[PDB]
């Protein structure tokens, strides 16, 4: 089998054949990279809560809370910015008050 | 603040205020080359900046104690589960070279989906936490500073906690991380959707905090069948994760190719495995590599290892490693101990120093054999790829076994590991970004609608919130322990007792770990339960035998165990006393020279023993440039002195090794006398050997210096260098 | 008569007969090449014939214990003071791929003016005689018939005695010696004309017997200060040993040069020494080449020696060896014990099959620095000979002190060793051989006028007497023992008793030694004296520390120390008890699937625990095929149960971290009583893990098996094969 | 230093320069093999005496003797030999009684 396959390759030069190797492992991770773009994940959201000033627990709990309300989408961080806003309140008060059930029928909405 | 090389570490000072703690300095450090450098008689094409303080070889004491440090960062592993105890392992491992420190994490980590908090006990590993990153940062602060060379310090974001992770090592400064989401895959079966957009992140991360990022692929050594089988798999993991990262943003001087030599002895393995080494170095050009040694075809031998090591540098030599990682030469037998970590470390110096300016003299033939196999091995890493697009990408590949299969790709075994796209741990947990998707911090990979808000700030999203933890540090959260009982605090507590009685330890304080070993003659079975009862009745207990080799099946076997120390050693309760240089003894005979006459006396034909103190061959005395007038053997006692006398002498030494009725005691006496009856006594040294002398006794008949059993050159040179100085 | 591989080799009946015995051969022995042999799945290229019984490298097992054997000779040095002893020594070390076993005579023997006769006890080494000679000879053609290729058996003719002793070895087999006129002089100050002409005959007679010579150059690296400045006086001894014996009438291809590589680690040691080497074997073309391992540069860790010898192994890998001796690497810690001349077997051969083939990838870049230097030192070196001509020859030179100079030749430093012409051992033995001198035997080397009695026999002077012993070893004159206290009977009875009891030995059967290594948190001085205090509590007498290394000055020290066990043990009052592997588990599963579902069980969140037997990473059950459906965490047992149903789970295996109030096995009971209860009980196995499990707790609650701490999928495999064979 | 004592080597090839090397090396031990050619030692002689089936303390005692009669340049060999045949009797009968004081008369005449 090896012979056989191996033909096609059998008069590239060496950088034909690296290039190539390189060309493919691309196309191989292009469509990879665009999940990343277009989607989210419960670890990436507790990321962006940890660096808006949430502790591992808060994060958790916003996160969660962010799933049961079907929300994930907009960003947990996203939620705990606009909640700040239209409350006239600090992040970090948004966020500890989201964490502990306060102010989710106001993000729904 | 502080250090001082004569004190140990303030373990418990180290982990106040944490708190407060912040890391000195951000991102991956590389060694300083040093060209043609100069230590002691010597110079170096290779190597790079010596350590302001370190321990050399020992071998280097007939080298004016010089320590050269060779180019690659240098790494050792230190990870026992208490990492208050592995602090001070560290402290050793930077003496002996080790720049690079990586933490195992306690196992599974990998399955925490969030960060872990405070300091509870780890197994197998060190479990991760802000609090405890930031004792051992700390440290390493203390201990660099000494050494005088900044430590990488090392742990692993891999996991369905990714990105958490890679935040709080991006925050606490973190110099280097693992990060691969197909390890996560294929050996954590987290699920495949999950991990690749996590990756992402985390990556992202990374490389704000200028990280250096290994890959997973020496995953694939060890879970191969054959390792000389899986190189085309290994390429592909390689290649994947590479232009992963590379397009990430990731810098291509960050990206290291975790890469070790797939095969060891009795293998011919520097054959089958250097075309590899090659073929990668020329495939990936641009990235870095990260050789590590040999674990896979390893066993209870310390010595077995060590010389597959030697070979294993030897192809990083020949080829190129931009940091060389160890493996400890037990680790195939024991947990790794505090003494196998320095060993791994000197080793890998050890080998590389000897092996300085060795490429000026030697060269690969590239065409042969080796330029063949190198283009061999790239085609089926080709065609490996070209299959996975034809099975319509990598996630498809992943479903249909692809991977950790045992056959020699392009031949598919049938037996690799199969994920399920949309199985897996975490899987169900992608969700769709809206058009309205929004996330205010530096260092996000995705889609980021920051326009709705203000079009200005799109390249710097932090600004809606002044600052995210990557730019204002103080808006980290730190929780210091959230379990009252299983903590640093109540284990140091737990030995404030020892802080000056004294026991052994191989990790973690007073654990009273020892190794011993022995050979007995005998069936390896037999020798084996013989060796745990000769263990017992030397009052060890916990015995374990962790290394056999058989001699010969009959005639006997080596064992090694380890055994448990059940008491301690009151350090004041110890009697502790309070030495000339070959050197320095030749200095003084050139200054003023020292003339000898020598002779066995009586009627005693044994010349050997007086020879063996003064031919050169075996160190007698001639080596240090003395003058000695032999006058053979039978030689009266009367012509030994009357010759001292006339050839002008400084020194008689007689040998005695007929003993019969004590002739050889009756005969000192007389030399003593003879040399009193005839004036010379004061102004000249008499010393005496043989069989049966006892250096107290000989002192007793009047001479000078006595000299029994094992005498050597170096003794009789010493006496003579020192007494003379009591004089003159 | 036999040799049986499970018996004990029997040294009193090898002692029984010494007057019948003759050597088996004669000669000297090379090992035969064996082109491309093919080894378990590997082909080899510079593989030599395999043995048929021997003992393969620890790491062997991982390739169905191959024991492939390198190109050159191999040496291990076996020399106690105790032969006897010594024999059992050589038949471990023939096992393990030794095929040259030299034996380094008692301190001093080349001062013995003629032969010594007996078995009296050596100190640094063994005293040679016929009948130690005999009794050596014996065993090893017993031996080497057992391992399956022949060994060379080789000691030393240096000193006043060496036509005496050529004589002996020519009659009794011994394969191999040293002789070198030169170190007789240098380093053992014996007359320089007793010397040569002595020389001329040793050599004849070695010639005659068709033995490999090994030169004394090596001793010039011991005696230089400096021994990267000592090697244009060992291309000087080279040549004229070696053009000495060629004139003689030595073949080319028995003469063998002693070569050192001269510098170890933290030197530059390949960068110094590899243009030695390379311009040595460039200028001495059909010669052989001894390659012999460093000891100048030596200490206490048998780690260090081990590594330089790696490199020591790669000098000659990169060049040539035709034989490769071996040192062991605890000789700078104690005299040679039985395991450590074993490693040093082990070492070599690994390392140079780990560079099998190794030439035909990696090639001298001999053009650029390395041929400068080549160049230099051959220059270097045809000056120093310009000079000893300019001297008026070889015993002026020595007289001027041309030798043992510290100084980087030409340079010369005035230290060097001067030799008396006139002087020394034996000075004034030298005699005018006359016009009717003559000798009526076979291999003398001077005139000798046989004419004055028959023309004819002029080419066979032994003809004369009918044969000298060369002819008629029925002439020779055994004598066994001149002393009756100091024999080896006398020593054999001492352990008469140990031959059904036993004890640990290093050298000297029963000798009772054991080696202890420890780490101890302190500096250097105090972990050395309280190591003696912890060795002494363990019952150990005469208790030596023989290694220090500092970990770092204050956070500790490893110490090893020898000592004696003074007891022994009965094989008989020992407790002896009378295994599926990997791939037994993995055919198992392969041919009859095996699927089982999973769950952490309860309301438990803990799930790292069941992960860790399952994914592949750690040694999972996923590896052996195992078909996993996992239901996640907090699962209720019922579910857990339904799902088995439903899924035609072959098992359960469920997991239970949260201990609080026997919740972990109460929920094992439930889920008993739930299989029970739907009817599927006895059809099913369950298995149940957990921190606090306790096995055979848990077996109490109805389930099949328990599962603690420390379990591994290698644990859970075997129990779920198992069972299930029980089942059926 | 080294730079001047080696010009005159300069110029020679590398063939050559071994040559010269064991040229050089043969001229230093030509004379030491002819001592060997021309003389015999105390060690030489008792290793004739083994070959012609002497223990070895037989061959010290009958070469200790003659040194003392001065007949090394004989052959300790050699006496033993003529001594035999001039009595008629057996190497070792010549040589065992050459090794206690008797013929050594016979051996001067
Ligand atoms: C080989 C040997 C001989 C050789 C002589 C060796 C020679 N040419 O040098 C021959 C020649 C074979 C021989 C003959 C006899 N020997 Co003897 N010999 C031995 C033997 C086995 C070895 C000793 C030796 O050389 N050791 C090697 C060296 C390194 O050891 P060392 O001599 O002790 O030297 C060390 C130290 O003592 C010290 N040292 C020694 N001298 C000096 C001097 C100075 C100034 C210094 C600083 C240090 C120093 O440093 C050295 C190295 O560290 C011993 C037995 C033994 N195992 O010890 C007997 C032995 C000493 N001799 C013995 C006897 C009886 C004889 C004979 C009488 C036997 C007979 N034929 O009847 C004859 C007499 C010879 C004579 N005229 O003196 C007995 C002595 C008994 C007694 N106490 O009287 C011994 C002890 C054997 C025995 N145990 O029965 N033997
Ligand atoms: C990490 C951890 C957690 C993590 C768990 C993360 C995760 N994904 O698993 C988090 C941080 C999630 C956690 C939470 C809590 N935990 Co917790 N946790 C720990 C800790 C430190 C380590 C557990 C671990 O993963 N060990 C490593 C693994 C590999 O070991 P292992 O589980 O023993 O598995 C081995 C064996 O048991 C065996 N095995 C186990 N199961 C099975 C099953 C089968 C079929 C087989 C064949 C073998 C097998 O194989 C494995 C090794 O080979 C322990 C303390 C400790 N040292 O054990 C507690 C500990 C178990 N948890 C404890 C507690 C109290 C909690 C919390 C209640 C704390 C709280 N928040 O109030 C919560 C409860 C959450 C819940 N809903 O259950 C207590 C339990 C107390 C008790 N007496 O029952 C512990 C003991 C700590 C303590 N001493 O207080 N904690
Ligand atoms: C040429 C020669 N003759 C005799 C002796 C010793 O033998 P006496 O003590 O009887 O002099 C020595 C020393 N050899 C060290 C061996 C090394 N381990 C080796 O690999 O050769 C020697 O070099
Ligand atoms: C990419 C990766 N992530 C995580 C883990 C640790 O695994 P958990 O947290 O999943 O238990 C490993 C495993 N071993 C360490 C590497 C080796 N000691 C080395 O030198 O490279 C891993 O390879
Ligand atoms: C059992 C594991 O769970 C984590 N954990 C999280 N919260 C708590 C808490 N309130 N009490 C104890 N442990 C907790 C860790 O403290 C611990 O190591
Ligand atoms: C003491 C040493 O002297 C030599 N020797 C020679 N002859 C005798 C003898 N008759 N008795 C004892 N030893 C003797 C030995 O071989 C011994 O080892």
């Amino acid at each position: 089998d090896f012979q056989q396959r191996r033909a096609h390759l059998a008069n590239l030069s060496d950088e034909e054949l690296q290039t190539r190797f390189w060309e493919m492992a691309e196309k191989i991770v292009d469509p990879l990279l665009d999940l990343g773009k277009k989607n989210t994940t419960p670890s990436i959201e507790r990321s962006v809560l940890l660096r808006m000033g949430f502790s591992s627990l808060e994060a958790k709990a916003i996160v969660d809370k962010t799933m049961d309300r079907g929300l994930m989408g907009k960003g947990a961080g996203h939620i705990v910015y606009k909640i700040a806003k239209e409350k006239n309140i600090s992040v970090r008060e948004a966020g500890l008050a989201l964490s502990e059930g306060k102010y989710w029928d106001d993000a729904i909405q | 603040l502080q250090l001082r090389v004569n004190e140990k570490l303030d373990v418990e000072n180290i982990l106040k205020d944490l708190d407060k703690y912040t890391p000195k300095r951000r991102g991956w450090t590389w060694r300083q080359p040093a060209e043609n450098l100069q230590m002691g008689p010597f110079i170096y094409k290779d190597a790079s900046t010596p350590l302001e303080n370190s321990v050399a070889l020992p071998s280097a004491k007939y080298f004016g104690d010089i320590d050269p440090q060779p180019l690659p960062v240098i790494t050792t592993e230190i990870a026992s589960g208490r990492f208050e105890d592995d602090i001070r392992r560290m402290r050793m491992a930077a003496w002996h070279g080790a720049d690079h420190i990586m933490v195992i994490r306690t196992a599974g980590q990998s399955h925490y989906d969030g960060l872990i908090e405070g300091t509870p006990q780890g197994i197998g590993g060190v479990p991760i936490t802000r609090k405890q990153v930031r004792a051992q940062r700390k440290a390493l602060d203390l201990i660099e500073e000494e050494v005088g060379r900044p430590i990488n310090y090392h742990s692993y974001v891999s996991g369905v906690a990714g990105p958490d992770i890679a935040v709080m090592f991006a925050e606490e400064g973190v110099n280097g991380a693992h990060q691969d989401p197909q390890y996560n895959v294929l050996y954590r079966n987290i699920n495949m959707i999950r991990s690749f957009i996590d990756a992402c992140e985390s990556k992202t991360i990374m490389a704000w905090a200028d990280m250096a990022q290994i890959d997973g692929a020496h995953n694939a050594n060890a879970t191969a069948r054959e390792a000389w089988k899986v190189m085309p798999e290994l390429m592909v993991q390689h290649a994947l994760n590479s232009i992963f990262s590379l397009k990430v943003g990731m810098k291509k001087s960050n990206i290291c190719l975790s890469t070790v030599p797939p095969t060891a002895p009795p293998a011919p393995s520097m054959y089958l495995d250097l075309p590899y080494a090659v073929a990668l170095r020329e495939m990936f050009e641009g990235y870095r590599m990260r050789a590590q040694m040999n674990t896979k075809y390893m066993e209870a031998s310390t010595r077995e290892a060590t010389v597959t090591h030697v070979l294993n540098l030897l192809i990083s030599k020949l080829t190129r490693a931009d940091i060389q990682s160890t493996i400890t030469p037990d680790e195939g037998r024991n947990v790794p101990w505090h003494i196998y970590n320095i060993e791994a470390c000197d080793t890998a110096k050890q080998a590389l120093i000897g092996m300085d300016g060795l490429m000026d003299m030697v060269q690969l033939k590239r065409e042969g054999v080796l330029g063949d196999t190198v283009r061999e091995l790239k085609e089926r890493a080709v065609l490996f790829m070209e299959e996975i697009i034809e099975a319509g990408g990598y996630f498809n590949a992943v479903e249909q076994g692809f991977f950790v299969d045992s056959g020699y790709y392009p031949e598919r075994n049938g037996d690799g590991i199969a994920r399920q796209i949309n199985g897996g741990i975490g899987a169900g947990t992608v969700f769709e970004r809206d058009e309205d998707y929004m996330a205010p911090v530096t260092a996000h990979f995705g889609y980021n609608n920051v326009k709705q808000y203000d079009e200005a700030l799109v390249s710097e999203p932090s600004k809606l919130i002044d600052g995210c933890t990557l730019e204002v540090p103080e808006k980290i959260v730190y929780i210091d322990e959230l379990d009252e009982n299983d903590n640093v605090n109540v284990r140091m507590e737990e030995t404030k007792e020892f802080r000056s009685m004294i026991k052994p330890e191989v990790e973690w304080q007073a654990d009273g770990t020892v190794l011993l070993t022995m050979f007995l003659p005998t069936s390896k079975r037999v020798a084996e339960f013989a060796a745990i009862e000769f263990a017992k009745k030397m009052n060890l207990e916990e015995v374990e035998v962790i290394n056999r080799e058989v001699m010969q099946e009959a005639e006997g076997t080596r064992i090694e165990l380890k055994g448990r120390v059940p008491f301690s050693i009151d350090i004041n309760s110890l009697v502790i006393p309070p030495i000339l240089s070959e050197d320095e003894i030749r200095e003084d005979i050139e200054k003023t020279p020292l003339k000898i006459v020598a002779a066995t006396v009586g009627e005693d034909e044994h010349s050997v023993g007086l020879r063996e103190v003064i031919d050169i061959k075996h160190g007698g005395i001639e080596k240090y440039g003395v003058e000695v007038h032999y006058l053979g053997t039978s030689v009266p006692v009367e012509k030994l002195v009357d010759a001292a006398i006339e050839l002008k002498a400084d020194a008689i030494l007689a040998s005695t090794i007929i003993s019969h009725d004590d002739i050889h005691y009756k005969n000192m006496k007389r030399i003593h006398e003879l040399a009193v009856e005839k004036g010379i006594r004061d102004k000249i040294m008499i010393g005496c050997g043989g069989t049966q002398v006892t250096p107290e006794v000989a002192v007793k008949q009047g001479v000078d210096a006595g000299f029994g059993r094992g005498s050597k050159g170096i003794h009789v040179a010493t006496f003579l260098v020192k007494k003379r100085r009591e004089m003159r």
